[PDB]
């Protein structure tokens, strides 16, 4: 493995967030709830980053 | 029209096989009522001073 292929790997695995939503306004069954969606790759710990 | 890919006979893929293109509006979350009938709010604020 070279240190290229390990700098990927932190840039890709340890990332931001993404934000999505159900239910909304475009849908035509107009869901009563409208649940947001929220996805998380931060790693905190250092046993995640090994 | 636009063309995703070649798909090996020379017929091309495009987003109109895959998606349904439409003029919208970017958030049709919220809307405006002036004495019960639809209309959108411009609200003016006052500059400082």
């Amino acid at each position: 493995v070279t240190a290229n292929d390990v700098i990927n790997a932190v840039n890709d695995q340890n990332a931001q967030y993404a934000t999505g939503k159900i239910g909304e306004e475009p849908v035509v069954n107009k869901s009563p709830q409208v649940i947001s969606i929220t996805m998380q790759g931060r790693l905190q710990t250092p046993q995640e980053f090994e | 029209n636009i063309i995703l890919r070649v798909n090996e006979d020379k017929s091309f893929l495009r987003i109109k096989d895959v998606a349904k293109v439409e003029i919208g509006a970017e958030q049709y979350n919220s809307t405006g009522r002036l004495n019960t009938s639809a209309a959108v709010p411009i609200i003016i604020n006052l500059q400082s001073g």
